[PDB]
Order: structure tokens, then sequence, then C-alpha cells
């Protein structure tokens, strides 16, 4: 395993880590236009 | 007028202050609150304050139903409401209006409508 | 670009040498990179009024690994690391008094980490029981819009 | 014989449209008159409060607009002071600060908000060091709005805090209460 | 996150037919959907009050006839939430105003002396009747009186018995309402309790001090006034608000001398000397000690055992000789270091004299 | 064993240009250990700008000092050029120098007009502060505020100056010298100014250096850096002035600085006001600039580009650069860092004040607290600045 | 040159948990003897037991971190807070808010099953 | 020096008497906010939310829907000029000069809750102030 | 000017009346032609006298007491200001705007009951149901 926890010098609370989730993705290509260049980087939310 | 609250007990109300404006009673979009839906929702705060001088300014809606129509000779009519008077722009971006068909056809910023002679 | 033991004989190089009299600190700063394994990066702005020209030097580091101190050659560094420290998270070592200076007491967190939200954690109000300013969870009263 | 009936009248009228008609009633609005003459004419402000935008209230202070010719003098203490201004951004790190100064302050005592950053946060609303309005620490009787509020803004905003005072009651109250 | 510590559940119904649903997590921005009322907020208990209902958001409306006592009250949430208006028992419309649009309605009013404009009776009485009609014309939901312990209808007190009335014309009127008899109440700026205690150069007693009483800390009977406003099993019910340990006048006043470190100053005159005394000071204008309280001196308190008490509302009420330290400490005058012995040696190392 | 005495200088300061907290240590009068704290008036603007394009961020800028706001935002706008690789038009050049130079006239006054009143004299005060209220009409008549402005933008100026501007500037600026003299009478030969600024404050030449201080600061020591003449920015290498140097390193030699550098921007305002070029005053490309409204509501390309700056703003290339400029406080700087997106990735303002605050122990060690009081006033620190 | 302050310690990483053990026993021992001056300074309504119960927590949170870094950064960040609180820097509200506890009752229902979280949708 | 100071005593003091003598006010001013109307008596708003996107502070907040004629407009307009920092940049987007910025400073009140400007009380201002700003916008307008 | 010759001057030029009356408001004696009157009644006057600085030309005499800035109708807030040369009395017509509602000048009511109340113009976006009920036939 042996991957630091990093959380408990964050500074910040332990909700985040117990109860909430992100998602990791892509943002999808818009129908709307027909660009491409948001895409091609990892969004977190 | 006489609204009822929420809470079973009543709002009065006069007749002039529930007017959506001074020149309108109804609602002008489906979103908008009526008044009496606003009063009733907030009597706490409108309690012991004065209605004749809260801020009542007239609806557009209706003082550009009453500017006459316009004419042209042609499939086009062209708006930028200019004020003609002072320098600079001071109006609305050049829109040309396609007016062959019968009915009179608007302006998408202002109101005023175009129509082809007939 | 150099690496975290580096710093200090570069510095001497770039304060002492003849041609790179670089003697006056201008800045330094911290920028974090999550891509990286080695997500901060802090820069040290130089510049040399004997032959009018500045220079930077970029080192990395990370939330555990900490970085040299240049007060031993700089003293104006003192300020500008307890800064970085505060805002990032970064440590200086052999620094004699490594404390928060901009953020408040009991700050919990590090503001310009990509991980912290805008609006921070917490906010204070005056609590007429307690007679005391207290810390409580955030709640906005208008939310904030990114765009 | 212990009471057990009460003439209490109905429809008596509220403060702020109790008109004079008595003789004490006269008496006691000219106490209260010259009290609030009092309070108007010497207004000073304490000079803590004063971070942020602190130009715009020396100016105030300078000569094209004299605030000294209202009487308003800046005192380096609360104790002999009655104003509180709360200019600047009431950081977290300093609203203790502002509490303990405020309730230091002798009764009567007011609160003036000059400038956007202490009203409601201003710029800086959404900013991780910052108290979203000084409303939450202290109470506010006058919003002065801007960002720098001009000088002509504060004079005004005082000249509304003069007539707070001057419609105010202080033993025609007790004739009531 | 914040909680909802008053509330039970969030959509909540009152028994007048109107749906409550809270929003948020019960901070400055939440609503609890409730609008109440307060008619004694400027004061010491109902300060306590309003802050503990507008911590969560219930719409608070705020009678006033000073405009610059209240003003501390706009601190205690957020915009909208407190909302103030001016009022006078003998003014009808305005009561109307306070009360209509309220779910929940509480009566802290009643001074500890008589003035010009009212008497005992005006006050606890015909005030009392005047916000019942109120209450009973708009057919608000709940109502919460608060009438003093040991009230009594007819007693040596004309306060009790003013308070004993007040009790049974609400009762008669709004049969659902609630009834609180708080004891005896202290805390940080109290009126004639620890303030006075630590502040009077010198007590009396027409009495020896022998009052015996069970006194409160007054926050938690602003807890209980919360935990009653909401909870709908309390109508037609009646509280005594009195705290677990008994406590005589003598015996506050040496744990006060206590912890203060100083002699407290008491005297102990007979009845009629004091009685008269408190009588020629009612004339000034400023509130003092009142013929009819040197007789509530003579009257230690009668707990009534039919009445419900805060194990019923789950609280665990606080102790006296705990919260003096608290309420003490500033007048604490903490004269200098003990016993400054075995320290010359100590300070014969540092430089005292510079030149 | 010298055991010290803590004492705090205040948050609620009359005295201080702004909030600070200074824990001093005393052993009767002399200080031997000072830690000042600060933080009380930062704000969090480092983080804000992040979320902000780079038109939207400008006004960040203007907030970072009460005095001294077009040249704070000089230094944004030569950053973003420096990154857009864009070229400013001339009359937009000689307009940012000229209001450059009417700026570090109304932070000198403010200044050297603040030290005096700390050090007790109340009258240069109200003596110059009329004069900082007849410049600040022409802030008004160009920008419509008062202080805080936010007239330069990167790749220019925001409009035009308006008719009948560079007669008025020129009626104060015959006037203003007799105004200087008249402070210099007060001031510069008394005694007792003397006694408070004659060695005190006084820092060395490698000192100065090592401790990152640059400004009057470092040219009291005796080295002549001014960034206007060794690296020009606007048109400071288009225009004739001067720059003082002095020994000793006091605060009297910095004192005589600032009021040399008051007459020296007087020239360089008689200059500009001589030779203002016709042109624009923003950048012709409408990518970057707004275009005039004549065409937004006329031409449909012209409307885009409105839409685009005023909705998502324009993209920046990637990059970084710290770019610097000769604030009148000192040697101000900011450090950007682009993504290739209209929201920047990083912004951090160094501030000379920073730097002077934290030399204020090294230069107050051995000095009583008057003196302190006359070194703060020395730096003048703005404490937003100093606060970031 | 710009000398440190009062209680200020160098920042030095130990290179092994050795030392660190010393260097944590330290700081616990120097926050004992001084909660009596974090009771006095900071006006506190408690008592000195339950300042030495709430650091003796404080110091439990992280008995079972095993990273040698991370320990360092936490001894740091601690060295840091004793001469936050020792000087007389914080004011009271920024260590109160450490003793959440001894604050009255936030109300009546907390809730710790879920039914009653489920009404207050909190589940 | 004090004869320097005696000489400013003989002098003309700079001072106005500011609720009868106002200062120096200039078109391009940025005071309290307003929202103009055509001649006809329509408002110019036209819902871009160009205004709600540029501004720093993020302080308007808006929301149109399609109006009984079938024209776009706004049911809700707000400003909260708590957060207002007065840049002026909602008067350089708006490409029908709706939103303006009126020389007006004389608005302080004694509430936070008479601030957070709606679309009335907004409508009300600048049918108030349309001479000054036909006034300000015709000298004003050729620069911007 | 400051000067004692300047209001002695004055109040031989305006009478003794005006004098008490400008003494009891604006504490300074001033005297100059009249440009015009307001809606509200305020009277706006201007000097041309070499004695009154920059800023001191155009003055204003209220008509309540109880005077306050706000009660000044606009044109003439611009006009006292030195943003115009030109009155609203004297400004000609084309520069005036055009109206299709009547005027009505409000000032600032706060501190008393006809201080703006603010509220929501649209009503809650999420439209609940009415309940109805049917019966199981
Ligand atoms: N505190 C205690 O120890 C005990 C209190 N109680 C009862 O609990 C309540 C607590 O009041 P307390 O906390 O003592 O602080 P106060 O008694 O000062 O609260 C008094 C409140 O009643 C209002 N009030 C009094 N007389 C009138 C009136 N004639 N017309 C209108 N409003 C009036 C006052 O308004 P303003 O302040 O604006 O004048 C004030 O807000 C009282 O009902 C008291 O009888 C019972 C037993 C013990
Ligand atoms: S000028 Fe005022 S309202 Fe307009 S965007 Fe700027 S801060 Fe917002
Ligand atoms: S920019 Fe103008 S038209 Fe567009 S939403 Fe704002 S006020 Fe309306
Ligand atoms: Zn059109």
């Amino acid at each position: 395993d042996n991957v630091p926890a990093h959380e408990i010098v964050s500074g910040a609370p332990a909700e985040l880590s117990r109860n909430r989730v992100v998602r990791i993705y892509q943002q999808a290509k818009p129908a709307t236009q027909s660009g491409e260049y948001g895409t091609f980087a990892w969004r977190l939310d | 007028k006489s609204i009822i609250s929420y809470n079973g007990n009543t709002i009065e109300i006069p007749e002039e202050y529930t007017k959506q404006a001074p020149n309108r009673d109804s609602t002008w979009a489906p979103a908008q609150a009526s008044k009496t839906e606003i009063y009733k929702n907030n009597m706490v705060r409108f309690e012991q304050k004065d209605l004749s001088k809260q801020p009542m300014p007239y609806a557009g809606i209706e003082l550009i139903a009453q500017q006459p129509v316009r004419f042209v000779h042609g499939n086009t009519a062209v708006c930028d409401g200019a004020n003609h008077n002072g320098p600079g722009a001071q109006g609305h971006p050049k829109i040309f209006i396609n007016v062959d068909a019968p009915g009179s056809h608007a302006c998408q910023y202002c109101g005023t409508r175009y129509e082809k002679e007939h | 670009h150099v690496a975290p033991s580096a710093v200090i004989p570069v510095t001497t190089f770039l304060r002492d040498n003849t041609s790179t009299q670089y003697k006056s600190i201008i800045d330094i700063t911290a920028v974090d990179y999550p891509s990286r394994e080695n997500r901060f990066e802090v820069v040290y702005n130089f510049l040399s009024v004997r032959h009018n020209s500045r220079i930077r030097l970029k080192t990395y580091a990370t939330e555990v690994t900490p970085v040299p101190s240049i007060t031993c050659l700089y003293e104006g560094a003192n300020w500008f690391e307890r800064e970085a420290y505060d805002m990032y998270g970064v440590f200086f070592e052999g620094h004699p008094d490594l404390r928060r200076i901009m953020t408040d007491y009991g700050f919990e967190g590090h503001p310009l980490r990509k991980d912290f939200p805008l609006t921070g954690y917490t906010e204070v109000r005056w609590d007429e029981e307690k007679r005391r300013v207290v810390y409580e969870p955030l709640e906005l009263t208008q939310a904030f819009r990114n765009f | 014989p212990r009471v057990s009936s009460s003439s209490m009248p109905t429809d008596f009228p509220l403060p702020s449209q109790q008109k004079p008609n008595s003789a004490v009633d006269y008496t006691l609005t000219t106490l209260d008159a010259v009290a609030n003459w009092a309070r108007q004419g010497s207004f000073w402000p304490v000079t803590f409060g004063l971070a942020c935008c602190a130009v715009e209230m020396m100016h105030v202070s300078a000569p094209r607009y004299d605030q000294d010719r209202l009487g308003i003098i800046f005192r380096a203490s609360p104790r002999q002071s009655d104003i509180m201004i709360v200019a600047g951004t009431l950081t977290n790190k300093m609203a203790p600060v502002l509490r303990q100064v405020y309730d230091q302050m002798p009764e009567p005592r007011w609160v003036i908000s000059m400038g956007s950053c202490a009203n409601g946060g201003g710029y800086y609303h959404f900013s991780y060091s910052v108290v979203r309005g000084c409303d939450r620490i202290v109470p506010v009787d006058v919003y002065v709005p801007g960002c720098p509020p001009t000088s002509e803004a504060l004079m005004y905003g005082v000249f509304q805090l003069q007539r707070k005072m001057r419609n105010t009651k202080i033993t025609r109250m007790w004739y009531r209460k | 996150m914040n909680s909802f510590e008053n509330l039970a559940q969030d959509v909540n119904i009152t028994r007048s037919g109107k749906t409550l649903i809270a929003k948020g997590t019960g901070g400055r921005s939440s609503r609890t959907g409730y609008t109440a009322t307060v008619f004694g907020a400027n004061g010491f208990l109902g300060s306590y009050l309003t802050a503990k209902l507008a911590k969560h958001g219930t719409t608070v409306v705020v009678p006033y006839r000073e405009e610059m006592a209240k003003r501390h009250l706009k601190v205690t949430g957020d915009l909208g939430v407190v909302n103030f208006l001016e009022m006078d028992l003998r003014n009808l419309e305005s009561i109307d105003e306070a009360v209509r649009h309220s779910d929940i309605v509480v009566n802290l009013i009643g001074r500890e002396y008589e003035t010009k404009n009212f008497n005992y009776y005006d006050v606890h009485v015909e005030g009392a009747r005047r916000i019942a009609e109120a209450v009973k014309k708009h057919n608000i939901a709940r109502y919460i009186h608060v009438s003093a312990f040991n009230a009594e209808i007819d007693s040596p007190s004309e306060f009790n018995h003013t308070k004993g009335l007040g009790e049974q014309v609400t009762k008669d009127i709004v049969p659902w309402a609630t009834i609180v008899r708080p004891a005896p109440m202290f805390g940080r700026e109290d009126k004639w309790f620890l303030d006075r205690m630590a502040r009077s150069p010198c007590l009396v007693s027409a009495n020896k001090f022998q009052e015996t009483s069970n006194p409160v800390h007054v926050i938690d009977v602003a807890a209980a006034l919360e935990r009653i406003c909401f909870d709908d099993s309390t109508v037609a019910q009646t509280f005594e608000l009195y705290g677990p340990q008994k406590f005589t006048q003598k015996q506050i006043i040496d744990m006060v001398s206590e912890t203060l470190r100083k002699e407290v100053r008491h005297i102990e005159l007979p009845k009629a000397l004091y009685q008269a005394y408190t009588k020629a000071t009612q004339a000034i204008w400023w509130p003092t000690y009142s013929p009819d309280q040197v007789e509530r001196q003579f009257l230690s308190q009668k707990i009534d055992p039919s009445a419900k008490t805060f194990n019923d509302l789950d609280l665990t009420p606080m102790e006296l000789p705990d919260l003096m330290f608290k309420l003490i400490r500033p007048y604490r005058v903490n004269t200098f270091q003990h016993d400054v012995s075995q320290l010359e040696n100590k300070e014969k190392t540092f430089v005292h004299i510079l030149d | 064993r010298i055991r010290a005495f803590t004492i705090n200088f205040g948050p609620q300061h009359p005295a201080a240009h702004g909030v600070l907290r200074l824990i001093l240590e005393l052993s009767g009068e002399e200080i031997i250990r000072s830690d000042p704290h600060v933080g009380l008036l930062h704000m969090g603007t480092e983080k804000l700008i992040e979320y902000k394009t780079y038109m939207q961020a400008l006004p960040y800028f203007d907030r970072l000092d009460y005095v001294s706001m077009m040249t704070n935002e000089q230094v944004f706008s030569l950053a973003v050029e420096k990154l857009l690789n864009v070229e400013v038009p001339l009359r937009g050049k000689y307009i940012r120098t000229m209001f450059g130079e009417i700026t570090r006239v109304l932070n000198h006054l403010m200044s050297v007009c603040s030290h005096a009143m700390d050090v007790g004299a109340l009258t240069p005060f109200l003596w110059g502060f009329e004069e900082r209220e007849k410049l600040m009409e022409f802030y008004e008549r160009v920008s419509g505020a008062r202080l805080h402005a936010a007239y330069v933008r990167p790749g220019g100026v925001s409009q035009d100056l308006p008719a009948g501007l560079l007669d008025d500037i020129y009626m104060w600026a015959t006037q203003f010298g007799d105004r200087l003299d008249e402070i210099e009478e007060l001031l510069t030969d008394n005694r007792i100014w003397k006694l408070r600024t004659v060695n005190i404050g006084t820092v060395t030449a490698q000192d100065a250096l090592n401790l990152g201080l640059s400004g009057p600061m470092l040219r009291g020591s005796g080295i002549p850096f001014d960034i206007r003449k060794n690296a020009p920015y606007d048109a400071y290498d288009k225009v004739d002035f001067d720059v003082p140097v002095g020994m000793n390193g006091d605060c009297y030699d910095r004192y005589l600085i600032r009021m040399a550098e008051f007459r020296q921007s007087l020239r360089i305002i008689e200059q500009c006001c001589n030779d203002m070029p016709a042109g624009a005053v923003k950048v012709e490309d409408f990518k970057i600039n707004s275009p005039p409204r004549n065409l937004m509501k006329e031409d449909m390309e012209a409307l885009i580009h409105h839409f685009l700056l005023y909705t998502k703003g324009y993209s920046v290339p990637p990059g970084e650069t710290y770019t610097a400029i000769e604030a009148p406080k000192g040697e101000m700087g900011v450090y950007v860092v682009s993504d290739g997106s209209e929201r920047p990735y990083k912004c951090k303002i160094r501030a000379p004040g920073f730097a002077h605050l934290g030399a204020f122990d090294h230069i107050a060690r051995g000095h009583f607290l008057p003196d302190a009081v006359a070194i703060i006033g020395t730096m003048d620190l703005v404490f937003g600045e100093v606060d970031r | 040159a710009i000398i440190a302050t009062a209680f200020a310690e160098t920042v030095k990483f130990s290179g092994s948990k050795q030392e660190l053990q010393k260097r944590t026993l330290a700081l616990y021992r120097q926050f004992l003897r001084g909660a009596p001056t974090f009771a006095d300074l900071y006006e506190v309504q408690f008592s000195i037991p339950t300042i030495r119960t709430k650091i003796r927590q404080e110091f439990e949170r992280h008995r079972f971190v095993d990273d040698l870094s991370i320990q360092n950064v936490l001894y740091a960040k601690g060295h840091m807070e004793y001469q936050e609180c020792i000087n007389f820097w914080k004011q009271q509200a920024q260590f109160l808010k450490y003793f959440p506890e001894e604050d009255d009752i936030q109300g009546r229902h907390q809730p710790s099953n879920f039914v009653d979280k489920f009404l207050k949708n909190r589940a | 020096g004090l004869y320097v100071v005696l000489e400013q005593f003989f002098r003309a003091p700079y001072t106005i008497y500011y609720p009868f003598e106002k200062g120096p006010v200039s078109p391009r001013f940025r005071g309290e906010h307003a929202l103009r109307r055509y001649p006809s008596g329509e408002e110019r708003c036209i819902a871009c939310k160009l205004c709600e996107a540029i501004c720093p502070a993020l302080a308007i907040t808006i929301d149109a829907e399609e109006r009984i004629d079938g024209s776009r407009r706004t049911t809700k307009y707000d400003i909260d000029m708590t957060k207002c920092i007065y840049c002026g940049y909602c008067q350089e987007s708006c490409p029908v000069d709706a939103i303006v910025e009126t020389p007006n400073v004389e608005y302080a009140t004694e509430t936070r809750e008479e601030l957070l400007y709606n679309k009335e009380k907004l409508l009300a201002n600048g049918d108030k102030w349309e001479l000054e700003l036909q006034y300000a916008l015709d000298a004003d307008a050729p620069y911007r | 000017s400051s000067s004692l010759y300047r209001v002695l001057r004055n109040a031989w030029e305006v009478g003794p009346r005006s004098y008490w009356k400008q003494l009891n408001s604006i504490g300074d004696t001033k005297s100059g032609r009249l440009v015009g009157t307001d809606i509200y009644g305020n009277k706006f006057y201007e000097t041309d006298h070499q004695d009154e600085i920059h800023l001191r030309t155009r003055y204003v005499e209220y008509k309540e007491k109880d005077y306050d800035m706000s009660q000044v109708e606009p044109g003439w807030h611009f006009w006292l200001g030195y943003g115009v040369d030109t009155a609203p009395c004297n400004t000609p017509k084309e520069k005036l705007p055009i109206r299709a509602y009547p005027y009505k000048f409000q000032p600032n009511y706060t501190g008393t009951p006809g201080a703006f109340v603010t509220y929501n113009t649209l009503k809650p976006k999420i439209s609940a149901w009415e309940p109805v009920t049917k019966q199981r036939s």
C-alpha cells in the first residue's frame, strides 16, 4: 500500500474523507458546439 | 383587497397597491409573482410601512402597445433606437426586420412595430 | 531549474561570483501543480543592481518534503518563506521562526492550494449567549457562481 | 382596597406619531432637543475601524470638506468617544478586537458602516478571511454605500445619523414608560 | 455542517394549518419556517430567547418602545429574520400587527416595580388580556406566557397576586396556553441578583437573609422556552423551572463573597424602615427596589408539584456554585500574587536598573 | 540577565496608516526585539484572482494600496501585455506615464505628510491634502471615481482624455511648486525635524540589498537604482528626469529624496502635457480590447468580440512572468502564470512594504519608540499592501 | 539580523523516529506546564485538568501515525501552536475553538440513529 | 516657518458647505445604479446577462423568460450594493445603454435590506434621474 | 475671501430676512442671482463676485427646515456640482428626455415608513401540487 496520508496535514476537515464522494471525468464533447479543447483535462468535482 | 395569509388570518391591502403596476393589473410573464402572493409571503416586512411611497413604476408592455405602427416600402425595415438629438450611438444595434408577412413585426430590442404599407 | 539540495550552493554562486552578483532577493513564491508527483514548485527571483539583471531559480517540493532556507544568506527571505508556508504548506528547513503571518491565528488549512475552496470552511459571528466571536460552519446567502 | 380594575386607554398614539399638547410634553421636548443638540454638535468617532479606505475618511478631515466644522473630532480612545466607523475590510483576525472596542465605548453609542467591504463584504465577500458584513459582529445604525464612498457620501451619512439622534426620545419615552 | 438542534423534523405543521418546510443545515442563512413574536426581547431573558430562536432562521418579531435598547438584537440573525415594530399596550392595532403572522407568541412582559403609567395590575393583567384577546382573534396556534414563581392569586405580594391573575385570565381566554413559572434567574448582567451582590455597596433584608428559593441559569430557561415553542405536547400545561439545589439568601451571599475574595456588606435592618426608604426612592426616575419587593423577602419559594419540570424536556439544569466563578470573575479584584518569598534569589539574577 | 517587557503598539493605533499589531520587547526605552504581526487586513486577493478573468481582476490590484492605484494597475497591464505580446499605442503610453507621475505625487504627499503627523506636525498634512484633492478631480474626470479607478487596462487605457484636461493640469502644475516649497520651509531646515530624522533608521547598502529593500530606502544608501531608467517601460525613456541619491541612509535623506521626486515628477508632467501625441489610447486589436460602441452597434464582428471579451475574456498565451516597476513605495511586482485560459493560474503580488516591515526588526534594534514611529513613517507602509 | 521570537524552535527534520519521540514528549510536557498560563491569559471558564485532558486528546489523535515525515510536520505544527498560545497572540475565540464541549448543550435533538437523521434529511 | 504659517492665516480657506454647495462631479462619475427606458416607455434590458458575467463582485442576479408579447425581458434584476465596488464594467458591457451609474451618492440608509435593490427600485431610479443621465450620456458616449 | 467686508456687502445686497435665514441654514452669508426653482420648491443661485473661490459660485436654499440633499431634484444635482453650465430651466428642448410616463420625485425616505422594502419579483421555481382525490370505482 504505502501511499502517504496527506489528509492528516492538509488542515481540512475529515468529513471530506469519510462521507463525501468525488467524480473524476473528462468533460463530454458538447453537442451545441464542435470544439474539443475543453476536453483532454481530467476534472475532479 | 383582502388577502388570506397562510396562517389563517387575513391581509387587507387597498386596490391601488395590488395592481402589478399603475397602468396594468395582470402579470406579463408566467414566472412573475403577483403582488398578492408577494404581500401574502412578506407582510412581516410591509406591516408598519407606507405603500404609497414604495416604488411603483409603469409597465412598458402597455406603453409600447400604445405606440403607433410604422410603415415602409419594401421587405425590410431598419431599426436603431437612436436619439438623433445628442452625440454618439445612444441606441440599440441595427436590426433589419422582415415585413413581407401580413402582420406587424417588432424589433427584438425595442418593441416598435413595422408593416408593409397595408 | 534545480533540486532542493542545490539551493544553498547555487545561491552562494549567484550571490558571491563576480559575473553574477545577484545580491538582492526580490521574491519567493510557491505554485501548485497537482498533476505532478511533487506538486509544489518554489520560485526564487533575484536581482543584480550591479549588472542590472534579474534571474530566477526553481525547485520542487511536496506537502512533506521540505526545502532549505536561504536566510543564511538573504535575511529578507524570512518573511517570504513564512508566507509561502502559510499559503501553500511548504516547510523551509533551517528557518529560525517559521509560523503563519497572514492567516488567522487558529486557521487550519493552506489557502492557495487548488483543493482548498474559495470560501474556506468556517465563518464567524457574535453569539449573544456565550458573548464571544464563535466559529461556525460556512453557510452563504448567495452561493458562488463560477462562470 | 387592592386595585382590581384598569382605565387603560386604547388608541394611544405611538412614539413616531405622538404630538405634544401638555406643558410637561413641551418641557420634555425641550430637554430632549437640547440633549440631542449636544449629541449632534459634538460627534466624536474613535480612530479604530479605519483600516482600509482610510483615505476617503481623511479627506473628510481635509480643508474642502472639514468635518471639524460640524464638531467632529477623531479620538484615539473609545472611552471618550461615542461613534464607531467600521471602514475597510472586517477580517476574522480582527473582529474580536472590534467587539472589544465596541463594548468599551460608553453608552449612548452608535455605529456607521462606511464602504461596501464593511456592509456586506463587498469585493471580498467570498473570501476565506472575511466577515461578510459587520452586522454579524456589531449593531449598525447607518450604512454608507460605496467603494470608496465619496467624502460627500460620508457627510450625508453623518447628516442622516444626526437626524436619527434628533428624532430620538430620551425623556419623552420615560414619560411614556 | 450545522444542525437544526431545536427541531426534530424538517416538515412541521402548526395547529393553525400552515406547513413549514425547513431549509438548510441550520446556520445563519437557514430558515425554520416559523414566525414568532416576543414582547420583551429588549430585556434580560427575552434577549437570550431571540438569540436562540434567530440562530436557526426563525423569523422574530420584536415589539419595542425604546429604539436604542434593541439594536443589540439585529446581530442575532440574517437579514429579514429579525423584524421590529413600535408598540404600546395602550394601542391595540399595534398588537394585532405584531401577532398577525405568527405561529408562536411569547409574553415576557412584566416589571418588578410600579410606575405612573403602569401599575402592577395594568401590566401583568390587562396587558395579558389584551395580548390574549388578539392571540385568540387571529387564532394563533401557540401562546407561551411566563408568570413569576411563587405566584398565587391572593398573597401578601401584589406582584404575585397580579402574576396569578395574569395566569388565570390567559388560561381562561386561550385554553391552549402554555404557562411557565421560572424561579429567580441568574446570569451575566442580571437585574437583582449577582450584579447586585457584586456591585451594591450594602445589602439589606427586612427578614434575615433567609428567604429560600431555587435559582436557575437564565440560558437554561431560554433553552426551555425553545424546547416548548416547538413541542406541541405542551398545550394546556404548566411548568416549574426551579433548579436542583435549594439556596437561602445568606448561602448565596457567602459563595459570592468567597469567589469575589471581597467582603460583601450586609446590614439586616427591620421591615418598616426599609419599606419606607424604598417608598421614598420610587420618586426618582431610575429603577430601584419598591415597597412590594421587601414584602417578597418574607415569601420563600413554594413549588407546585403538579406541574412539569426541566426533566420533562430532557434538560439538565445547572448549579449556582459552579457558575459563580464565570459570573463573578470580572469583579474579582485579584489583589496580587501569593507568597513572594523564595523569589529574591531568582530576582537577584536579572538586571533591574539599566544605565 | 536582561528580562524583557512585551508591549503592543496596538492594533488600534491612530498613528499608523492602517492596522498593525507591533509586538515590541523593551529593556527600558531601547528596543531589542520586534515581531510585527500582520494579516489583520489580509483579504485573500491572490486566491480570488484565480477565479476571475484578466479583466475582472484589474480592480483587485487597485485595492492593494489605499493610494498609488494607477501604478498598481500599471504593473498588471504590463505583465499581461508581455504575455499577450502586444504593443501599446503611443498616446496611451504618454497617458500612463503622466498619470503614473500624478500618482507618485499623490502618494508622496500622503506619505511625507503622514510621517509628519505621526511626528507631530499636523499642518503640512492639511496643506497638502488640498493639493491631493485638486489632483483627484483629474481622476474623476478621466475614470469617474475619486481614488479606486481602473483606468489603465491591459492593452493601454480604457477611455481617452476628455477635452480641457491638459489645460487644467498645466494650471495646477504652474502653481504646485509654490506649495511644495511651503512644505519645505516648515520641514526641511528645521531643527526638530532633523533631530527626529538624522541618524535614525540608518541602513547600509549591503543590508538594504540583502533585505530586498528598494526605492528611496535603497537610494538613501548611495545606490542609484531606478527601474524607470534601468528598465523603462511606458515612456520614461522618451522623457527627461533625474534620480536623486543620498548618503547616510537615514530618514532625513529619504525625506529629501521624496521631495526631489515631487519636483522631478512635476517636470515630467509638464513635458507630457507639452507632447501628447494623437492616436488611439488602446490596442487596435478587438480580440484584446473592447471596440467602440458605434461599431458594436453597427458591425457584426465587433459585437462578437465585445460579447466574448465581456463574457469569457481574452485568452492569454501560456507562460509566466515577473515584471516590475518603480512604484513610489519601491519596486512593486507581479508574478503571473498562465495556462492558456482567460483565468490566471497564479498571481503573487510582490509588495515592497512587506520587505520593509520585515527589515523593521533589523532597523529598529537599538532605537527608542519615537524613532520606531519615524521608521515606519520612512517606509510609510500601506498595510493593505503589507497584508496582500 | 532578523532574530527569532521567544519560544521559536528552528525547523529541523529528524531522520529517525527515536529522536522525534523525545521532541514530541518535550512538547507535551511544555503544554502541560503552561496550561495554567493558558487559563490565566485567556479568560477561561473551566478547569486546568480539562485543558490537560484536551491536550491528551489532541496528542492521542495522531498517536498511530508511522510515516516519519508526517510526524515531523505534526510536531512542527504543534510547536507553532504552543508559540501562538503561550505568547498572548491568540485571543479567546481562537483558543476556545479547541473546547466546543465546554459550551452549553446545543439544543435537544442531536441525531445518532437513522430515523432521526431521515426526519431531518441528514442521512 | 512660523511666518510661512501666518501668511496662510490671511488667505482664503478652501472649505465648502456640502449640503448647500456640492463638489465637482463629472459625467463619467459612478454612483447609484439605474435602469433606463426608451422614449417609447419600454425598458431597454433584454437579459443578455453580460452585466451578470463581467461583474467582479457577482452582485447582479437576473432571471428572464419570454414575455407575453413574445419578446425577451426580465422578471428579476437585483443588485446588492453591499457587494458592488462601483467599477462601471456593467455600463460598459450593455449593448443598449440600459444599466447606468448615476452621479448620485446620497442614498445611505438605516438598514442593509434597503440596499438589495430590485427591478422596480431601479426602474424608478431611472425614471427619476433620466434628465441627469441624458446630460452625462450626451457628454460621455462619444468617448465610450 | 473670509473677510468681513464680504458679509457686510452681501447683507446690504440681500436683506436682513435672508441674512437670518442664511445664518440659520448655511452658516455663511451669500448673495447671488436666482437661476430657478425645482419641483420640490428648492431655489438655486449663482454668484459672480471675485471673492468667491472655485466650488462656491453656485449654492442652494432649501425650502424645508429639515433639509437633506436628497430633496434636490435631478438636473440641479448635476448643475449643482459643476457638471454643466446650463441649468434644466434653460437647457433647450431636444436635450430634454422624452417621457411617456408622469414624473414623480421621491426622496430618500430612509428611517421612515416609506423606506424601500425589497421583495422577490419571482415565484417559487418548483411549483407543488394542489391535492385532488379520486375514488376506487
Ligand atoms: N428575571 C427574574 O429573575 C424573574 C423574571 N420573571 C418574569 O419573567 C419575565 C422576565 O423579564 P426580565 O427578564 O426580568 O427582564 P425585564 O423584566 O426587564 O423584561 C421586561 C420586559 O418587559 C417589557 N415591558 C415591561 N413593562 C412593559 C410595559 N408596561 N409595556 C410594554 N412593555 C413592557 C420591557 O420592555 P423595555 O425593556 O423596552 O422597557 C422589557 O422588555 C418577566 O415577565 C418577569 O416577571 C419571573 C421571575 C423571576
Ligand atoms: S459597476 Fe457595480 S454593479 Fe456594475 S459590475 Fe461593477 S460592481 Fe457590479
Ligand atoms: S447588460 Fe444591459 S441588457 Fe444585458 S442584462 Fe445587463 S442591463 Fe440587461
Ligand atoms: Zn429597434
